[PDB]
RNA sequence: GUGAACAGCCUCUAGUUGAUAGAAUAAUGUAGAUAAGGGAAGUCGGCAAAAUAGAUCCGUAACUUCGGGAUAAGGAUUGGC
RNA sequence: CGUGGAGGUCAGUGACGAAGCCUAGACCGUAAGGUCGGGUCGAACGGCCUCUAGUGCAGAUCUUGGUGGUAGUAGCAAAUAUUCAAAUGAGAACUUUGAAGACUGAAGUGGGGAAAGGUUCCACGUCAACAGCAGUUGGACGUGGGUUAGUCGAUCCUAAGA
RNA sequence: GAAAUUGUUGAAAGGGAAGGGCAUUUGAUCAGACA
């Protein structure tokens, strides 16, 4: 499958780049029908499709 | 179709073709000439082994300014090489002149390869970028592959003296 | 057969003077031929749990030694996996029973 | 036109072509003149180098300055486990050159002169001599027609030797054959000598002696492809140089118009046959002796080995041959020591050598103790032992 | 964040992970480096390289268009708690 | 002696094979050349007497087109760096997803525009050619979809100038 | 469907070029008269 075009969509519809978009590798099949914006919305609800957490900057010795 | 110079029954063959090849031109003339004469199992075997650089292939004709391995031995040489892409090709072909044998009905443990040749395809052009704005060509050598598969006064002094000899002993 | 072993290999001295930024990926073919050697096997597959015990410190991290678990499959695989420890010195090859 | 300023050339003409060489054991191209008027013994012997190592000595020199004073001198070790008679050859003048006649074998060899003979060793059958053992089923009319046969007509003798490499630490397991003249006695004499000889051992204490000048012939350390800068000595080219300067600017003149063969060029470097002499025997060990590395004024009990074992190497549990300076040849490598071919008396042979110290210290690093009870007294008492 | 700093060096957001590859480590190269003792003897020529280097304090000549020369030269100090 | 064309003639040769081409086969001529057999081929062509010329090539760093040796050779080495597994496929070092290791380090390898390009934007299908390795991928190939203004610009004003 | 150039098969020669002239040996091949 070519999962390009739904990694795109993922990350506007969530509002986060590209690097912090998750797609299940098990759900292959049904990612690869989501060729709508609201298809994607519903992916991100039942947790196919996640964001990931930021990456930590922390200033404790700062 | 009509193929090079043969001399066989062609009621006891099978060939097989292929043209237009994008296969360089020298590897394949030396890898055709390596089961040149062989039988069709050995040598279907011996193509398997060079993939996996277990044996190699000669290089007698192009073969200048190449590197030396000692699995020439085997055919007395010192320069040798494994030209996978080539070994492919011909593969293919000996897999079809083997079904061709099949459908007609001849023997499959008598087959050996008596007929194999290789001619040079029209050339395929780009172009390269050379130093200075100038252009140079950049072009391939395809190959023509065929082959085909077989079942394994005297005088008077003269004769008198020879009638002279058979009246002595 | 089916067999399952572990292994302590010695990856220090299959390292020595190799260029920093191929340590790395020259550890994980030392560790395929390693399993070759042991088991007889071709097709030797490297679970990327051990994948990332390679990676853990960088390109050029690679730690000194590991503790491995080959097990031969079903012609025949072989399957490599890390053992958790909390050293990998002083470890003897041992049968690990199914 | 005339070179400006003049220099010698550089390298040596006499050691052409600097290619490899044709065996790994180098070849003995000449031996000792007989005299016939002495008992028969050999005149070449068989050994490994193991590594060298340190003494110190007094100097019997008058009217030098360090006379009647301690000297440090660098040594090498050979390790020479005793030789076994496998054979004997015999060879005939001709107007084209000696020529080999006739050569007789021993009734038994073991398997390490029958590795010699193989490639593949570990899939023959070891046929080898089989049938040739079938000479002596008979009261021995062949073997003795053949020995016959050498008293008859040779004019030169040599016998047939092989080396114990099993009791070496080496891995090669497989023995090196070799061919050593006999020196004294009438050609009757010396095939009797080879024949009562076959199957037995000949020590090293039996061949050389102690304050003896001998002979080395071994292949140099190999190196590859070597560069003329390094190969031949030839001065650096400035830094401005384009195009590299580890070079040699000019190769020739316009005429002739060829590379001559007198000019230097990169090519192999070491891994060449070599013939040093003039090296003194400083002491001939055994192999069954504790102490083999005390003198009359260390007396500790300690062997030639140093602390840890000779790197490379291992252990030395055999004979050996102690001499002074070095050796060509690296360690590992099949050496040939040779009795001299003239009698010298230079004042520095026939001068006698007692040795006072032998350093037995760990040459991998900087080693302070010399045995290791030397280092426990030192350092007293370490965690491990409590 | 470090620091005088839009310097260099490390990181977050975001974006890439693209440039034919595999094996081996000869000579000669290109690029980056280190050298005992001597210290320009090298060379048309100190070319190249090395040495100096921030900040605080002390000290600073001939000459001069009195504005400079000047960071002249020449010395000391620097962490952590 | 040979070539293109022209007048006359041989009531000349020819699809039962003209012309051309190939032929270490034969014959004639000192030679330029001429004739015959065999193979290939398919529609026109020749002997003799005369007429006529854009009428004969080994070269001109000749013109156009085609093809070699060099040679499977020089080379495909700037911009720190890739690795494991799964999915897809006839086929995966290079496509997709996940995991890990890295870099650009806000005067960026980020996010927008001006000039210029003109559909390269997006989807589906697809790999002969192109992406100086590869390819199931693509700014490639085939077929379609997409750019919505009283307020953003043009339009209006004048500048050097025309 | 010519030549340069190339593959296969067949024949022959080859000690730092190949090619040529006169003469004959050997191999291969071939016409003419049987009056
Ligand atoms: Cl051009
Ligand atoms: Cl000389
Ligand atoms: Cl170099
Ligand atoms: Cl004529
Ligand atoms: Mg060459
Ligand atoms: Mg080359
Ligand atoms: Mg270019
Ligand atoms: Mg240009
Ligand atoms: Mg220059
Ligand atoms: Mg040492
Ligand atoms: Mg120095
Ligand atoms: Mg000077
Ligand atoms: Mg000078
Ligand atoms: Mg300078
Ligand atoms: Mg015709
Ligand atoms: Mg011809
Ligand atoms: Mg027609
Ligand atoms: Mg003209
Ligand atoms: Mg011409
Ligand atoms: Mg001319
Ligand atoms: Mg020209
Ligand atoms: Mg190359
Ligand atoms: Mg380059
Ligand atoms: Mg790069
Ligand atoms: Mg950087
Ligand atoms: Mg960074
Ligand atoms: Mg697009
Ligand atoms: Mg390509
Ligand atoms: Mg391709
Ligand atoms: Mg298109
Ligand atoms: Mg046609
Ligand atoms: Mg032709």
């Amino acid at each position: 499958a070519n999962l390009r075009t739904q990694k795109r969509l993922a990350a506007s519809v969530v509002g986060v780049g590209k690097r912090k978009v998750w797609l299940d590798p098990n759900e292959t099949s049904e990612i690869a029908q989501a060729n709508s914006r609201n298809a994607i919305r519903k992916l991100v609800k039942n947790g196919t499709i996640v964001k990931k957490a930021v990456t930590v900057h922390s200033k404790s010795r700062t | 179709a009509r193929y090079g110079a043969t001399s066989t029954n062609p009621a006891k063959s099978a060939s097989a073709r292929g043209s237009y090849l994008r296969v360089s031109f020298k590897n394949t003339r030396e890898t055709a000439q390596a089961i040149n004469g062989w039988e069709l199992t050995k040598a279907q075997k011996y193509l398997e082994q060079v993939l996996d650089h277990q044996r190699a292939i000669p290089f007698r004709r192009f073969n200048s300014s190449i590197g030396r391995t000692a699995q020439g031995k085997e055919f007395g040489v010192t320069k040798a090489r494994w030209p996978a892409k080539s070994v492919k090709f011909v593969q293919g072909l000996l897999q079809n002149a083997a079904a061709n044998a099949e459908a007609k009905g001849l023997d499959a443990t008598k087959l050996y390869v008596s007929h194999i040749q290789v001619n040079q395809a029209p050339k395929q052009r780009r172009r390269t970028y050379r130093a200075h704005g100038r252009i140079n060509k950049y072009e391939s050598s395809p190959s023509h592959i065929e082959l085909v598969v077989t079942e394994k006064r005297l005088t008077s002094r003269q004769r008198g003296r020879i009638a002279a000899q058979k009246r002595i002993a | 057969d089916v067999v399952t072993r572990e292994y302590t290999i010695n990856l220090h001295k299959r390292l020595h003077g190799v260029s920093f930024k191929k340590r790395a990926p020259r550890a994980v073919k030392e560790i395929k031929k390693f399993a070759k050697l042991h088991m007889g096997t071709d097709d030797v597959r490297l679970a990327p749990e051990l994948n990332q015990a390679i990676w853990k410190r960088g390109v050029k991290g690679v730690e000194y030694r590991l503790r491995l678990r080959i097990s031969r499959k079903r012609p025949l695989f072989s399957y490599v996996e890390p053992v958790l420890v909390a050293s990998a010195k002083g470890l003897q090859t041992v049968v690990v029973e199914e | 036109s005339h070179r400006k300023y003049e220099a010698p050339r550089h390298g040596h003409l006499g050691f052409l072509p600097r290619k490899r060489a044709a065996s790994i054991r180098a070849r003995v191209k000449a031996f000792p003149k007989d005299d016939r008027s002495k008992p028969v013994a050999l005149t070449s012997f068989l050994g490994y180098k193991a590594g060298m190592t340190t003494i110190v000595r007094d100097l019997d020199r008058p009217g030098s300055k360090f006379h009647k004073r301690e000297v440090v001198e660098a040594v090498t070790v050979v390790d020479t486990p005793p030789v076994v008679v496998v054979g004997v050859v015999g060879y005939v003048e001709t107007p084209r050159g000696l020529r080999s006649l006739t050569t007789v074998w021993a009734e038994h060899l073991s398997d390490e002169v029958k590795r010699r003979f193989y490639k593949n060793w570990y899939k023959s059958k070891k046929k080898a001599f089989t049938k040739y053992s079938a000479k002596y089923a008979q009261d021995g009319a062949g073997i003795e027609r053949e020995l016959a046969r050498i008293k008859k007509y040779a004019s030169v003798v040599r016998v047939l030797v092989h080396t114990q490499i099993r009791k070496t630490p080496l891995a090669q397991k497989k023995a090196h054959l070799a061919e050593i003249q006999l020196n004294g006695g009438s050609i009757s004499e010396k095939v009797d000598w080879a024949r009562e000889h076959f199957e037995k051992t000949v020590a090293v204490d039996s061949v050389f002696e102690q304050n003896e000048m001998i002979d080395a012939i071994a292949v140099t350390k190999g190196h590859g492809f070597e560069g003329v800068t390094h190969r031949w000595g030839t001065k650096k080219l400035p830094r401005k140089t384009h195009r590299g300067l580890r070079k040699v600017a000019c190769i020739g003149a316009w005429h002739p118009a060829h590379v001559m063969w007198s000019v230097a060029r990169a090519g192999q470097r070491g891994y060449h046959s070599r013939t040093s002499i003039n090296h003194k025997i400083y002491r001939v060990g055994k192999g069954d002796d504790e102490a083999n590395g005390a003198t009359s004024f260390d007396r500790t009990k300690k062997t030639i080995t140093p602390m840890g074992g000779f790197v490379h190497y291992g252990e030395i549990k055999n004979d050996f041959i102690m001499v002074k300076g070095c050796i060509p040849g690296n360690r590992k490598r099949i050496v040939t020591l040779r009795k001299s071919l003239y009698t010298n008396t230079s004042r520095k042979a026939l001068e006698e050598v007692s040795l006072k110290w032998i350093d037995t210290a760990s040459k991998f690093g900087k080693g302070r103790f010399q045995t290791p009870a030397e280092k426990h007294a030192f350092m007293g008492t370490l965690k491990k032992d409590l």
